[PDB]
């Protein structure tokens, strides 16, 4: 069906558009932000059209465009799979990035360089479509590096800032340490089974893939901010608010779990990597969300929670359950993106106070934010029948049904505990308390640019769980068999850590206990892995290089050995051997002398 | 930022800034508002008795031993205002100040447009050149006698000159370029 | 002191020529060392080259080689010799060293 | 191939009767069409090499070279227009020819099928580039920067000659053709162990190889812009040439005998790469990122894999356009700033919104963004590498992390961060300089676009 | 700004009747230009 | 494309048995793409093919006919050796886009049956084997400098041992 | 027609020495002519009316 390949080539033509119109001089002339908007908002439609040819008929279309070298045995050629993974994020990914851009438009007005700001999303829109849709893994390098790259432009979208400088650079650093796995898998699947087309890949099943997909679980941890270099997305905060929404929140972290599901069919094979991920998904659960009780920045708080609830996410691709996976990834992306507009809107509301602790009663004063904030909330706390609750609990169960690490099984839960702690925080701090706002108060969130998506957002975070779990294809054969209390754990768990949080944040109005340092530090200053990871390790990095690699054995040692010495052997030579009295005798009797050996050297060897 | 930096410090004026490191770093832990003002107007108190201390020695040694009880008593995360060092807003619109030596070579058409703009321009850069040397002349006439010197550069002291080496703090890229 | 020039300054060729392309101080030469560089330079090697380049036929054979195959595969496969068989140079023209 | 050189030769005569005023215009526009001579000979529609006369010839090594020598000659004269536009009218003429006869000369050595013909024209073009080094140099230590630039190439070619002149005695023909359909098989002696580093150091030394290389940052530091990018772009890419075509013969002592120089490459690919990490001097960090990248290609020279030959093709084509793109834009602060130093001059995009936008672009070439022929290039020597010890990786693994951390640092203390208060006030740019941009990155563009051109012999 | 020619310094080291002067052979002073000695 | 060498399976299509009274949001949109995008297209494309077959073209296949190897091929005579190592190095790469071949065939049979992969392709993955044995037996552990001598050699190393190994089992 | 003052008599130096160069390259030909059609891939027999396949 013509329609349903035309449709997967088109969105990427039509999102292309936006950019070679800001290459001619047209875009002067036109608008640039609203055009843009409209073309995310046309391509969401396009996608639409095979979202439902799939859901008909289950067919997967594999696409080869072009041919790019022939490279001998190893053709390379540019192949979009519009798999289930692939036309499902499509969709839910362009129906965000249609919020952002008109939440963009309200955020950065008054922004010199608006239309550069909007260039930047798009493109970052296409590397990560690149990067759902690929065939053969080299495009889907292609997109791994180009989201990479244009973080590190749009994080630090405010160049002059040295802050939002060093969180590009840590971004970069992080994500190419992951890099470095993602070349040994390629390069593992360019030798051995040999192309680096998933269609063939998926031929390794029955081989060792261990070297291989223990690179791409390297690539994961650090793409997905895993325990290990967890810190550049609480840094990656340092960008505008709109970017953290689009790319900190959804379709950047979520490439990390994306890739490991594209390769799971090689992951079953391997019980030692599935655990290994199941394990370390686990610790970065509950790390970040107890990092995140005490952070006191609202952007920070939710960004902690992009971690923790991608933590869960690679928590049920280590236990095996990638189709669910993909299920929470499609709704995490709905109302995570709808919690960091919603602090946009607080943010540019108030005088661009980013900290919770001087924002207060956003109820009353601001009703639209705030019922879009609980909404959100309570999604993320797993409300019942909300989008959170048709995936989320799925998870907890499984992991309460599965053989699995009883530390693992344990600190799940309570993260889960954590996370209704947290999203407490966030509404008790930021919604419900007297307002500690500056005196002036300027609130207007009428626009509809702020309206509109936020609106629009809503009506997705309260229906799409419904839509989503109903229309996907039967899989995973779950279990609804459980003990009622393993049933309704997730429901109880999430229930009392309000209820423990509520009762926390009421023993605050108290005038009592104005200091409390319970380990709060290892929590409010990230489990102290930014405090010492980061002075340690850039610190003997560079002092090496300077004072021994560089200065050491370059320069000195490596100058004085070869192209100094030379120089002075010489040098001495030359000097005795020129330095002569100028008297015929001496001179002279070195003739005697040479008679005598030549004299001899005939006969010697007579 | 505007004023210059005293050499030594004195023993007041580090006893009343940690009346402002120690309230502000007390509205972190006193989320709430009268919660707070209650537990402030109690910091007071703390720094309000041993104020007639005249015992120079014990001074220092309340100081010393309260910028120590404060180091173990602060909070990680303060409340540090936007604008400020290391919190957000600090350097966000400094990308948006260029320093305006730069539209000087801007290319006749450009500055074609903008007309008036350029006519004002060129009067406050007359006003520069007129003044410079009645200015370093004063900046030297009025130098110290001795090797004591202090960043702090005199007014203007007769009419017509400009208070001196001032074309940078007047001139300066506006903050929010915005 | 050994007698030598002042420091000469750059002048800031863009206080006169405000239309300074870079390539010379008086302004036609510049005008004509542009006019001429951007053309040659893009209008005729960027665009006249890829052109030629882009057209290059069947380069180095892999063009060929894809007709070659599939008569070669449909001609192997349908008569049932192997695709590919093991050894190349046939086995028959080889005088292995007898003894060893 | 007597158009891609004899109508360069007549470039001389050009240079030197046309009129002061228009021999700048005169030379590079002509040139541009010299390089659109050289595009014929892409037309490879078969596999046998082409063999244009006895003595020329041009086959897929050089072909992607011999067409970058022509390009470069254009952007060499258009980037030096600048500095070298406040000379006498016959010092103009005279750094013009010497341009002109370096991708004359290079031009024939990647274009000879004779060895000892490139060992005359690959000892020649060292005259050219000295001068361009010694006599312009703006810096006190380029008579230095020369010395050193002379002695370890001429102390490594003797030694080739010797071996040169040895195998016509054993072989009886130094002509590659032959040479390559005749049985040359070293046989692993002390003595042969011997020749094969007599025949590959010449060409080590001057691809920088990590004991080496201390000659490429003096020189590249006070060369002028044309001679530092001569030098990147096509110089140093004459050893790894010279090691494609001469490993022909040596065929077995290469198995054993290149552990020696594989490990000197990838641990100098880090050390090179780290002290980059912190180099005060912009053009000293760009020559260290070519030590490094080209430390990547002797690896690859030596593994001696099919895909290692044509990572490493498609990487020296590639780096090198990368590279004098970086230096051309070093030079273009240098101008304007008047000194080399990285800290000073910070805040550029704030000031020069598109030269910032070059840098991005070669930037992103320098590390490995993938839809490049850079990442194409080390993705392959990478592979092989890999193959050849699965543990390369971890070296060729702290390469990658450190380069995009020095790439990346060029553009965040150059590019951005606040802006100098007062330096000499910048100008703004020239067309020129932009364009000698744009003329470097666009063939990067158009490259990646079918890399199949560049990709090697193998 | 200048591509640095050499000063008078640079020049010094040629002259003197040898160029690495060692001990006792700096002792040694250029010949006289006219090839003429007292 | 010759349907023998890129092969490709008959297809088998459930037919279409609505069960709803509602309508199919696809079957609308199809009958207007089909309208608005397809003949549209339609009609350009076939006024292409008409201007096209006015002045039809041909173009030829170039058959390279067989030529002495290296094991007919005097030692030194670097004519005869030049003209075979040609004939190889042509040979090294028909022999290679078969291989092209295999790896593509293979890849649409693993799209074509997802779910069955493991079972219903393996008609092509025995043979990427029975090709990848041959692949490796003639022209894997040369260098980049291969050459048909050596081929020559990598196999005749080995008839050794399908002599030495079958003369040892005796 | 050569106009002097560097009119046409410099323009033309480049460009003819393109055509020495092509009328050499060619003439190269003429030399290496041996197995003109002797070659064993491609010794066709002369078809009628043609003097020598590649000239
Ligand atoms: C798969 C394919 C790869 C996908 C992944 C690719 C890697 C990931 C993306 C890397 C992007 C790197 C980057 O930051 O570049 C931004 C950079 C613009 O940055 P900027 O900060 O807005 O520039 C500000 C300057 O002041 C200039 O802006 P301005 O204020 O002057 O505005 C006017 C406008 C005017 O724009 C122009 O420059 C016009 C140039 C016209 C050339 C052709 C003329 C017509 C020829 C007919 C024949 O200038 C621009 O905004 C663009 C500047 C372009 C600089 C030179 C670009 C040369 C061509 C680049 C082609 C890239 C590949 C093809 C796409 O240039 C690009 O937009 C590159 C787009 C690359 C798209 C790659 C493919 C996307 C997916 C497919
Ligand atoms: C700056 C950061 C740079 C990061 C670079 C990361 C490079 C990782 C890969 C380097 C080592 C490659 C080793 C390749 C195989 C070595 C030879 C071999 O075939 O080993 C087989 C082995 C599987 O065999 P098995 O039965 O498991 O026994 C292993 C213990 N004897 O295979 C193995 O032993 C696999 C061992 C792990 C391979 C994947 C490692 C991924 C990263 C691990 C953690 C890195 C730090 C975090
Ligand atoms: C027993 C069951 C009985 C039947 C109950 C059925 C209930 C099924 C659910 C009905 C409501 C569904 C819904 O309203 O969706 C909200 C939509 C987001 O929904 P979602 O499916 O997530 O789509 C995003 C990409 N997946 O979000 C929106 O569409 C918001 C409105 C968007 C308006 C778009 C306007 C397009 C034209 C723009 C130019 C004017
Ligand atoms: C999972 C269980 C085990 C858990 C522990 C395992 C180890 C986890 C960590 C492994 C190493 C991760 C990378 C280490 C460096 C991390 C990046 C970094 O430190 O950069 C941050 C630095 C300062 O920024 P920051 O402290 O965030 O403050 C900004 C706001 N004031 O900003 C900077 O620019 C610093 C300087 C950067 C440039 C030079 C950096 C060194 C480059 C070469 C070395 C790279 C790191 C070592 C090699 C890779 C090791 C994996
Ligand atoms: C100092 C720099 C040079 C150090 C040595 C460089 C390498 C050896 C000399 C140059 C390369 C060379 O051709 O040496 C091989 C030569 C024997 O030649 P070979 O082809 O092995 O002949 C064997 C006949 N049965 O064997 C030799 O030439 C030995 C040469 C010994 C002297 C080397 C130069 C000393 C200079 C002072
Ligand atoms: C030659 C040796 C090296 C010489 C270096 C210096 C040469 C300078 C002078 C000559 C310049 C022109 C000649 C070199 C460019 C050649 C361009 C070319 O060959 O295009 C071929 C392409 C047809 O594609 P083809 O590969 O034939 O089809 C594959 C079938 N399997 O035809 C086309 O598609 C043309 C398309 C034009 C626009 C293409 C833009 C595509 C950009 C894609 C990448 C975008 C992102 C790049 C990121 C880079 C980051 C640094
Ligand atoms: C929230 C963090 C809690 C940290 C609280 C902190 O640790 C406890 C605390 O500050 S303990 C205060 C005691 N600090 C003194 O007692 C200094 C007294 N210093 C003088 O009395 C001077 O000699 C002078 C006469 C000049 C005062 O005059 P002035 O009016 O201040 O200018």
């Amino acid at each position: 069906m013509n329609i349903f390949t035309t449709s997967i080539l088109l969105i990427f033509i039509l999102l292309l558009s936006p950019i070679l119109i800001s290459m001619s001089n047209l875009i002067k002339h036109i608008n640039f932000p609203l055009y843009t908007t409209t073309s995310i908002k046309f391509s969401f439609i396009i996608s639409l059209l095979p979202l439902l040819m799939f859901f008909h008929n289950n067919m997967e279309y594999m696409i080869t465009t072009w041919h790019w070298v022939t490279m001998n045995s190893m053709e390379l050629k540019m192949s979009f799979k519009t798999d289930f993974f692939s036309i499902l994020f499509t969709s839910v990914a362009l129906f965000v990035t249609w919020s952002i851009m008109q939440f963009s438009s309200w955020y950065m007005h008054s922004d010199p360089n608006i239309n550069r700001f909007i260039k930047y999303l798009t493109l970052f829109l296409i590397t990560m479509l690149i990067l759902t849709s690929a065939n053969n893994m080299f495009q889907l390098f292609i997109g791994w590096e180009g989201v990479g790259i244009m973080s590190f432009l749009l994080i630090g979208w405010w160049y002059g800032r040295t802050d939002a400088n060093t969180a590009a650079l840590q971004a970069i650093l992080y994500n190419r340490i992951g890099d470095i796995g993602f070349i040994l898998a390629m390069v593992w699947f360019s030798l051995n089974m040999n192309s680096w087309e998933l269609q063939q890949i998926m031929f390794s099943n029955n081989n060792d893939n261990l070297i291989p997909l223990m690179g791409l679980l390297i690539a994961a941890t650090g793409k997905s901010a895993q325990f290990g270099l967890h810190p550049w997305l609480p840094s990656a905060m340092e960008g505008p608010t709109p970017v953290s929404a689009l790319l900190h929140s959804s379709t950047m972290v979520v490439a990390g779990i994306f890739l490991l599901v594209r390769f799971h069919p090689l992951t079953t094979n391997n019980n030692f990597i599935l655990t290994t991920m199941l394990c370390l998904g686990a610790l970065t659960t509950l790390f970040t969300a107890i990092c995140a009780l005490t952070q006191n920045d609202i952007k920070k708080i939710i960004a902690f929670s992009t971690s923790s609830q991608l933590g869960l996410m690679m928590v049920t691709l280590g236990m095996n359950q990638p189709h669910l996976a993909f299920l929470h990834i499609c709704t995490h992306a709905f109302f995570k993106a709808m919690l960091f507009m919603c602090s946009g809107s607080i943010i540019h509301s108030l005088a661009d106070e980013q900290d919770i602790r001087k924002m207060g009663n956003i109820t009353k004063i601001m009703p639209f934010t705030s019922s879009c904030l609980v909404i959100g909330s309570l999604a993320l706390t797993g409300m019942p029948f909300l989008t959170g609750f048709y995936s989320k609990d799925l998870i907890i169960e499984a992991i309460n049904t599965c053989n699995t690490n009883a530390w693992a099984l344990l600190i799940t839960l309570i993260a889960t505990s954590m996370t209704a702690m947290y999203s407490m925080r966030i509404i008790y701090f930021v919604t419900m308390t007297k307002p500690r706002f500056p005196p002036l108060i300027s609130i207007n969130e009428n626009d509809p640019d702020l309206m509109n998506p936020i609106k629009r957002l809503a009506f997705g975070s309260i229906f799409a769980g419904f839509v989503i779990s109903y229309n996907i294809p039967p899989t995973s054969i779950p279990v609804l068999t459980m003990p009622w209390f393993l049933k309704t754990t997730a429901l109880i768990i999430s229930v009392l850590g309000f209820l423990i949080a509520l009762e926390l944040n009421n023993l605050t109005m108290k005038l009592s206990m104005n200091k409390a340092n319970p380990y709060s530090s290892f929590s409010t200053l990230l489990g102290f892995f930014p405090s010492i990871i980061h002075r340690i390790t850039p610190m003997k990095s560079l002092n090496l290089s300077l004072k021994t690699s560089l200065t050491l054995l370059d320069l000195i040692w490596l100058e004085k050995t070869i192209p100094k010495s030379t120089s002075t052997l010489h040098t001495n030579m030359t000097t005795l051997t020129t330095n002569q009295k100028g008297l015929i005798k001496l001179y002279f009797m070195s003739f005697l002398i040479n008679i005598i050996l030549i004299i001899i050297l005939y006969s010697i060897n007579l | 930022a505007f004023c210059a930096p005293p050499a030594y410090l004195t023993h007041q004026q580090k006893v009343l800034r940690l009346y402002k490191r120690a309230l502000r770093h007390l509205e972190s832990w006193c989320i709430h508002r009268d919660k707070y003002r209650y537990f402030a107007c109690l910091m007071r108190a703390r720094f309000e008795e041993h104020k007639n201390e005249k015992d120079m020695m014990r001074a220092t040694q309340l100081l010393r031993e309260a910028e120590e009880e404060f180091w173990q008593n602060q909070h990680p995360q303060p409340y540090i205002f936007p604008d400020s060092p290391g919190g957000t807003s600090f350097e966000r619109y400094e990308c948006y100040k260029v320093p305006e030596w730069c539209l000087d070579y801007w290319h006749p058409s450009e500055k074609a447009m903008y007309p008036d703009y350029f006519s004002k321009r060129e009067q406050w850069k007359k006003l520069r050149m007129e003044s410079w040397d009645r200015e370093v002349k004063q900046l030297q006439e009025e130098t110290s006698p001795d090797g004591i010197m202090t960043e702090a550069l005199p007014p203007a002291r007769r009419e017509g000159d400009l208070p001196p080496l001032w074309w940078h703090i007047v001139t300066r890229p506006r903050e929010r370029p915005t | 002191q050994w007698q030598e020039d002042p420091e000469p300054e750059d002048e800031n060729v863009y206080a006169k020529n405000p239309d300074f392309h870079g390539y010379d101080s008086d302004p036609v030469v510049d005008v004509w060392n542009m006019r001429a560089v951007f053309f040659f330079g893009f209008s005729i090697v960027l665009v006249f080259g890829t052109t030629f380049v882009a057209y290059v036929p069947d380069y180095r054979m892999q063009e060929w080689a894809r007709r070659e195959a599939e008569r070669l595969v449909k001609y192997r496969e349908v008569n049932g010799l192997p695709i590919m068989e093991s050894n190349y140079f046939d086995p028959s023209k080889i005088q292995l060293p007898e003894d060893d | 191939m007597l158009k891609i050189i004899l109508p360069s030769l007549m470039l001389l005569p050009l240079t030197w009767l046309s009129s002061p005023k228009k021999t700048w215009t005169n030379v590079t526009s002509y040139s541009f069409l010299i390089s659109l001579t050289s595009l014929t000979l892409l037309w490879q529609t078969d596999e046998n090499y082409k063999n244009f006369s006895n003595m020329f010839s041009s086959d897929p090594l050089s072909t992607p070279l011999i067409i970058l020598t022509a390009w470069l000659l254009p952007l060499m004269l258009m980037a030096s227009q600048n500095h070298l536009k406040k000379d006498n009218n016959v010092l103009q003429k005279l750094y013009i020819s010497m341009l002109i006869s370096l991708q004359i000369l290079l031009i024939m050595t990647f274009s000879a099928t004779e060895l000892i013909m490139f060992y005359i024209l690959f000892e020649a073009t060292l005259i050219p580039t000295l001068i361009i080094i010694t006599r312009w140099g703006n810096q006190t230590e380029r008579l230095n920067a020369g010395i050193y630039f002379l002695f370890y190439t001429l102390i490594g070619s003797i030694p080739l000659l010797i071996a040169l002149i040895l195998i016509q005695n054993h072989v009886g023909t130094l002509n590659l053709m032959i040479l390559s359909f005749t049985t040359h098989t070293l046989d692993a002696s002390w003595s042969n162990n011997l020749l094969w580093l007599a025949c590959m150091m010449a060409f080590l030394i001057k691809m920088p190889l990590y004991g080496v290389h201390l000659w490429l940052p003096k020189a590249h530091v006070e060369a002028p812009i044309a001679g530092s990018m001569i030098l990147a772009a096509i110089l140093l890419k004459l050893g790894s040439y010279g090691m494609i075509r001469i490993s022909i013969i040596l065929d077995p002592l290469t198995k054993y005998m290149a552990y020696p120089f594989i490990l000197l490459s990838l641990w100098g690919m880090i050390m090179t790469s780290s002290i980059c990490l912190r180099q005060t001097d912009l053009k000293s960090l760009i020559a260290y990122s070519s030590v490094s990248h080209m430390a990547l290609v002797i690896a690859s020279i030596m593994i001696q894999t099919p895909w290692s030959f044509m990572g490493a093709t498609m990487l020296m084509i590639a780096h090198g356009l990368t590279s004098s793109l970086l230096f051309c834009l070093a030079n273009s602060n240098y101008e304007r700033i008047h000194s080399r130093t990285m800290i000073m001059a910070r805040g550029l995009q704030m000031v020069f919104p598109l030269m910032a936008t070059w840098w991005l672009m070669a930037s992103l070439a320098n590390l490995a963004l993938p839809p490049s022929i850079n990442l194409m290039g080390e993705l392959f020597i990478t592979m092989s590498l890999f193959s050849w010890s699965n543990f390369t990786i971890i070296l060729m693994g702290i390469n990658i992390i450190i380069t995009g951390m020095y790439s990346m640092y060029m553009i965040i203390t150059t590019q951005r961060g606040k802006l100098t208060n007062h330096m000499i006030n910048l100008q703004p740019s020239h067309t020129r300089e932009l364009t000698l941009m744009a003329l470097h990155m666009i063939p990067l563009i158009l490259l990646t676009t079918s890399p199949k051109l560049i990709t090697g012999l193998t | 700004a200048r591509q640095w020619q050499p000063d008078i310094e640079w020049a010094e080291q040629f002259s003197g009747a040898v160029m690495y002067p060692s001990k006792e052979t700096a002792h040694w002073k250029p010949p006289p230009w006219n090839d003429v000695d007292i | 494309w010759d349907k023998d060498v890129y092969p490709e399976p008959p297809s088998r299509t459930p037919a279409p048995s609505p069960q709803t009274s509602l309508p199919n949001p696809i079957t609308y949109l199809t009958k207007a793409y089909d309208l608005v995008v397809d003949w549209p297209v339609t009609l350009v494309r076939e006024f292409i093919e008409r201007q096209h077959a006015k002045n039809r073209t041909y173009y030829y296949h170039r058959q390279y006919r067989r030529v002495p190897d290296i094991t007919e091929c005097k030692e030194g005579d670097v004519l005869c050796i030049y003209e075979a190592e040609m004939q190889w190095r042509r040979d090294f790469k028909v022999d290679q886009e078969i291989m092209n071949i295999i790896q593509e065939r293979l890849k649409a049979c693993q799209q074509r049956e997802g779910e069955n992969y493991q079972q219903n392709c393996a008609k092509e993955l025995e043979q990427f084997t029975k090709v990848t044995k041959a692949y490796q037996d003639r022209y894997l552990d040369l260098g980049a400098y291969y050459s048909a001598r050596k081929c020559l050699a990598k196999q005749k190393q080995r008839m050794l041992e399908e002599r030495k190994a079958a003369r040892q089992e005796a | 027609l050569f106009q002097l003052l560097r009119e046409h008599w410099v323009h033309i130096l480049v460009p003819a020495g393109f055509v020495f160069g092509c009328y050499l390259d060619r003439k190269d030909d003429e030399k290496l002519t041996a197995f003109r059609n002797k070659s064993m891939l491609f010794q066709r027999e002369l078809r009628p009316n043609e003097e020598v396949t590649w000239k």
